[PDB]
């Protein structure tokens, strides 16, 4: 199962995502 | 356009865009239809 690492994490970010869109309408991509 | 300098916007990207609004300017047209249904022309000139 998920969740063993903190999700948030506050951490140095590696890169900077784009495409800033409605990502709730599919999350099956996600885990 | 015409003899006039005019903007031209479309925004969709810039405004309503990953928001939970709806982009105006998509608005709906109502059109009504008749149709007959059983009349029946009672004239011999014209059940050719």
């Amino acid at each position: 199962i998920a969740g063993l690492f903190n999700i948030p994490a506050g951490i140095i970010p590696t890169g900077n995502v784009l495409s800033t869109i409605e990502v709730c309408a599919h999350r099956c991509i996600f885990d | 356009v015409g003899d006039k300098l005019v903007f031209l916007e479309a925004l969709e990207r810039r405004v309503y865009q990953a928001t939970r609004v709806a982009y105006p300017l998509i608005g709906n047209i109502d059109i009504t239809f008749i149709m007959p249904m059983g009349v029946f022309q009672a004239n011999s000139m014209d059940r050719y």
